[PDB]
């Protein structure tokens, strides 16, 4: 429950402004790449190359409480199992966006 | 200055 405070500031997500939300999975990274060969869908942008995970996964979201005020981010950490759905680009095909989890 | 998948990773995943 003090996991946000944490994740946000080592992964410098927390550097000149307190990131408001931020989402992070807990799969293993070949299964998270794999998605990328999963259910194809679109984007909140409008594109196309955007795939929802058949399964759910296990997840934590990062969102900053109303009173967060930088350098002192502070985050409710909630965890969950959801689908998520990210964008994959390049070669390999792999996210290279977070979009969503449903 | 950080492939799109390298900073996807550092924010994303937490294997």
């Amino acid at each position: 429950s003090n996991y946000c405070n944490q994740m946000m500031k080592s992964r410098n997500l927390t550097k000149d402004r307190c990131k408001p939300v931020n989402t992070f999975v807990h799969e293993s990274l070949a299964d998270v790449q794999a998605v990328c060969s999963q259910k194809n869908v679109a984007c909140k942008n409008g594109q196309t190359n955007c795939y929802q995970s058949y399964s759910t996964m296990s997840i934590t979201d990062c969102r900053e409480t109303g009173s967060s005020k930088y350098p002192n981010c502070a985050y409710k950490t909630t965890q969950a199992n959801k689908h998520i759905i990210v964008a994959c680009e390049g070669n390999p095909y792999v996210p290279v966006h977070f979009d969503a989890s449903v | 200055k950080e492939t799109a998948a390298a900073k996807f990773e550092r924010q994303h995943m937490d294997s």
